[PDB]
RNA sequence: CCUGUCAAACUCCAAACUUACAGACGCCGUUUGACGCGGGGAUUCCGGUGCGCGGGGUA
RNA sequence: AGUGCAAGAGCAAAAGAUAGCUUGACAGUGUUCUUCCCAACGAGGAACGCUGACGCGAAAGCGUGGUCUAGCGAACCAAUU
RNA sequence: UUAGGCGGCCACAGCGGUGGGGUUGCCUCCCGUACCCAUCCCGAACACGGAAGAUAAGCCCACCAGCGUUCCGGGGAGUACUGGAGUGCGCGAGCCUCUGGGAAACCCGGUUCGCCGCCACC
């Protein structure tokens, strides 16, 4: 902007979207990537892979056709981020993708944390992803279980619209139980 | 289109630059949480050469912890124009740091995609000696 | 010391000052003669000094050429005349001496001189009417005293 | 020249044009290339490692197999062939 | 097609304007050859433009060479409109030199030397110090120009 | 703002040109066997001149 | 700016800074280039592998010393493992 | 693509500016700290939990050229420089002709306020 000389950074980097050393590590691995993103109210799973013109999506999953299986609870929370990794990754096992390398952008690789979820939803589903047990939050978090809890300290309803009101981990249950079935229509 | 614009604290930082401390503790009960060393750049010949070592100490407050600390500071000072920054803060004493911004600030204090703060919702001097003002006690 | 032996570009150009040290002090006390204070638009003549050939002139003639010609016309027009001229080139160009035989030969540093490709102005001046034939011969008298020969060639000016 | 190491008189063909200044897109550095192909060699600036001899850059060479992640390149020095161990970063298609 | 004589000298020519001319099959001074005009034949002449005479021939000129410096691909064997036709895939000469300069074949082909042997000029030349424009013979002729030079040395 | 100048160890620019690989044409090779490979024998390692580009040096 | 030291070059969610942890400044054995353009020549050097054992990281991955180009030494003999 | 995610090229995309857009939709700002996690002190950030409010930021959409950048026309310029050739000129430094190539600055007028790929989605 200033003259002729001046560095302007990639669009991605501007943007403030793309940590490029960090990218470049993950693609050295020659595997797909299992991009983990976040919204304030969503969580999204997609297997990318690298591709002439750019990366190629060859299988995804949002919270929010997490519904399309009988989900009422609200998607952007620790049940909702592993069944959106499965249901992604059950997706994947479907267009012969069998392995992966978690690309989790600029969160942060919190243990316990929801991007983590989302892997070990998508490693349930079959698919072949390094990664460590000990940074992934307990099963009963998983399900939902310290959102319960915290209802418990109740007074005034948790949730604003009546889903419940002790909530339901499992529903959780239900739910990741309909998903690894065969039938279901992915 | 004024919820969304009307000012507010960010932080109060109250600080005291010594130079070798000791005075923490008057910072933890005049503002009620721990405070922070304060370590020093560059050798200095008034016998400062030592780069990192402690020479201050600060209290960032934010939100209750802000306000009930200038609910008794503010009264300590006798505010001016001039005082104030070129941003829409103020700072007086011991140093009190006022930190004033519009609502969503956090687009340029977060990680992602973060962005730098318009000029047109950059707080100015007029509208904080305004905000302020019109809250326990007068201008310049 | 004789200008045939600088007065042809024939080596490198060696300006660089933070590579060169012991340089000589330029001989030129002035660029700009005249009453600097006024624009050379204000005048209705302008007639510059070309340079026919391209050369080297050492500091020490630019000096000698200037004077010679800003005298004149200081004695024509007076110390405070109304004209303004002025000396367009500076000695960027590093000179030389070889003053032990042939061996380690690289000279010492002896002085400066101005690079001037033929048909460049070297000095241009500005005047009335009046004044014409006053700066006519001050060119006269400064081509005397550097090397190529020179074209008096006046610009603005149809009052002929 | 004055010294004789690697880098002697590598200032322009090693020097980035100010504004290919900085870390360099990973695209290209992750790229894969079949043996058979004609690749340029041209080392790029920003890209530390993985390099061949600077006298090299401008050559065509074929790639014939690789070593871990880096290419074998044959390319052919005068009169005499060698074989050049490059990683992609410094590489590219002919054509 | 322009034709293409030799005027100067291998001694100090460059070598690759040497092999250049060898190329077009040109070994001796006052050689000629005829090329087509292709980009690749027209770089070539480009470089060879200051040791030799070029242009295109008249159809009458190329007849009359023809006729009498046109030689078998080996053998002495005469090249005449009974030679032409005995052995090419035209009638005579014309039909030859015409398929020539509209470039539709070559001398190879029809079992001709690719070259013709020219005689020195007859009343000299104009020079080989300085180009056509300037009164010299070097360089791009003119179809009449190039056919005053081609005849001198039938 | 205006106005006066520069760079072998400066560059926002930027040739001609040199150069890697390939295709095409040309030329050449498949009884004159090219290209490549192995082996025997050397001589040679004071050079000079013109032209172009130079660096040193008044030359 | 900083990055130990010449010069030129590289580097910004880093190759810089701070903090914490750590000992890959590791063992074995190669490929290639360099040294020595072309074009044979040793020591030395670099890039890139395979094997072993490790460090850190969620993981991809990074670490064959210091961002790159200087900091180097045959045979015989001795000491050492 | 009535607002999304991952990118390729890496300013034609920068800098600056104007206008428009969202009741259970999207992205956000936003509300809130029991938990996983977190601040050498701050739930600011990171992390988690969530919908009372909002389109003022961001973002997306439409657009403006003053600065920066890209390409194009006309002028500068077939100039500067230059590969090949010459019993052409010049005391000489050097220049010229023929042949084949051919800029840069700058001025004036246009272009440029991204293009494209994959996935998802009233
Ligand atoms: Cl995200
Ligand atoms: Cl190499
Ligand atoms: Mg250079
Ligand atoms: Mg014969
Ligand atoms: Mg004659
Ligand atoms: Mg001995
Ligand atoms: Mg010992
Ligand atoms: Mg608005
Ligand atoms: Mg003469
Ligand atoms: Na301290
Ligand atoms: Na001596
Ligand atoms: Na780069
Ligand atoms: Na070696
Ligand atoms: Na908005
Ligand atoms: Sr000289
Ligand atoms: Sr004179
Ligand atoms: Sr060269
Ligand atoms: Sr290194
Ligand atoms: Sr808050
Ligand atoms: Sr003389
Ligand atoms: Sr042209």
């Amino acid at each position: 902007a200033t003259g002729p000389r001046y560095k302007v950074p990639m669009r991605r980097r501007r943007e403030a979207r793309t940590d490029y050393h960090q990218r470049l590590r993950l693609l050295k691995s020659g595997k797909p990537r299992l991009v983990a993103r976040k919204s304030n109210k969503h969580v999204r799973a997609q297997l990318v892979t690298l591709g002439p013109n750019g990366d190629d999506t060859l299988a995804s999953a949002h919270s929010s056709d997490l519904a399309e299986y009988g989900w009422e609870a609200p998607t952007g929370n620790m049940p909702s981020a592993y069944l959106t990794g499965l249901l992604a990754g059950l997706r994947a096992q479907e267009a012969g993708v069998e392995e992966a390398v978690l690309d989790i952008g600029l969160n942060s690789p919190t243990p316990g944390s929801k991007v983590f979820a989302i892997q070990e939803g998508a490693i349930d589903a079959g698919l072949d992803i390094p990664h460590n047990d000990d940074v992934l939050a307990d099963w009963q978090r998983t399900r939902g279980a310290h959102i319960a809890e915290y209802d418990e300290q109740l007074e005034e309803p948790l949730y604003s619209g009546d889903f419940d009101a002790a909530d339901l981990p499992e529903h959780f249950d239900e739910l990741r139980e309909t998903l690894l079935d065969g039938d279901i229509e992915l | 289109f004024h919820e969304m614009r009307e000012p507010r604290i960010e932080k109060v930082v109250v600080h005291m630059g010594i130079g070798h401390a000791n005075a923490e503790d008057i910072l933890g009960e005049i503002t009620g949480q721990m405070p922070v060393r304060t370590k020093a750049k560059r050798t200095v010949g008034e016998f400062d050469i030592r780069e990192g070592d402690p020479i201050g100490a600060k209290v960032t407050l934010r939100d209750e912890m802000a306000e009930e600390f200038l609910q008794t500071a503010l009264p300590l000072a006798e505010l001016a124009t001039s005082q104030f920054d070129d941003t829409g803060n103020f700072s007086f004493g011991l140093d009190v740091t006022v930190n004033l911004v519009r609502p969503g600030y956090r687009v340029a204090k977060r990680d992602k995609a973060s962005r730098s703060i318009p000029t047109k919702h950059r707080l100015n001097p007029a509208d904080a000696v305004a905000f302020i003002e019109s809250t326990y006690d007068v201008e310049v | 010391k004789p200008a045939s032996m600088y007065r042809d570009i024939d080596k490198p150009a060696y300006t660089r000052r933070e590579y060169i040290t012991g340089i000589p002090g330029s001989k030129i006390a002035q660029h700009k003669m005249g009453r600097k204070q006024k624009d050379a638009d204000d005048y209705p003549v302008q007639i510059s000094l070309i340079v026919e050939e391209t050369v080297q002139l050492r500091h020490g003639s630019l000096e000698a050429s200037r004077l010679s010609a800003n005298r004149h016309l200081i004695k024509e027009l007076g110390e405070e005349g109304d004209y303004k001229m002025t000396l367009r080139k500076f000695p960027h160009q590093v000179l030389r001496e070889n003053k032990d035989g042939m061996r380690a030969a690289f000279g010492k540093i002896v002085g400066t001189a101005a690079r001037v490709q033929a048909g460049e102005q070297l000095f241009t001046a500005y005047c009335n009417v009046e004044d014409a034939e006053h700066v006519k011969e001050a060119f006269r008298r400064a081509y005397n005293k550097i090397t190529p020969s020179c074209r008096i060639d006046s610009s603005p000016a149809g009052n002929a | 020249p004055s010294s004789n190491g690697p880098l002697e008189g590598t200032r322009g063909k090693l020097k980035n044009k100010p504004r290919d200044r900085g870390t360099s897109p990973p695209q290209r550095a992750v790229e894969e290339f079949d043996d058979g192909e004609k690749v340029h060699l041209k080392i790029d600036p920003s890209v530390p490692n993985g390099r061949f001899h600077p006298r090299f850059d401008g050559q065509t060479g074929t790639v014939e197999g690789k070593q871990g992640d880096a290419y074998k390149v044959d390319i052919v020095d005068g009169g005499k062939e060698k074989t050049i161990i490059v990683t992609a970063a410094h590489l590219r298609r002919q054509e | 097609m322009h034709a293409l004589v030799q005027l100067r000298g291998e001694v100090n020519m460059h070598t690759d304007i040497q092999d250049t001319l060898e190329m077009l099959n040109i070994h001796h001074v006052n050689h000629c050859t005829l090329v087509p005009e292709t980009d690749a034949y027209r770089g070539m002449v480009a470089k060879v433009n200051d040791f030799v005479a070029f242009g295109e021939p008249s159809q009458e000129t190329l007849e009359t060479v023809l006729a009498t410096r046109a030689e078998p691909l080996e053998g002495d064997a005469d090249v005449d409109d009974e030679w032409v036709a005995e052995h090419t895939d035209y009638d005579d000469i014309s039909g030859l030199a015409f398929a020539l300069l509209s470039e539709e074949t070559t001398l190879r082909e029809q079992g001709l030397s690719p070259t013709l042997r020219l005689h020195p000029p007859r009343g000299g030349h104009d020079g080989v110090k300085h180009p056509v424009k300037e009164g010299g013979q070097l360089g791009k002729h003119d179809t009449e120009g190039i056919d005053d030079l081609l005849e001198a040395m039938r």
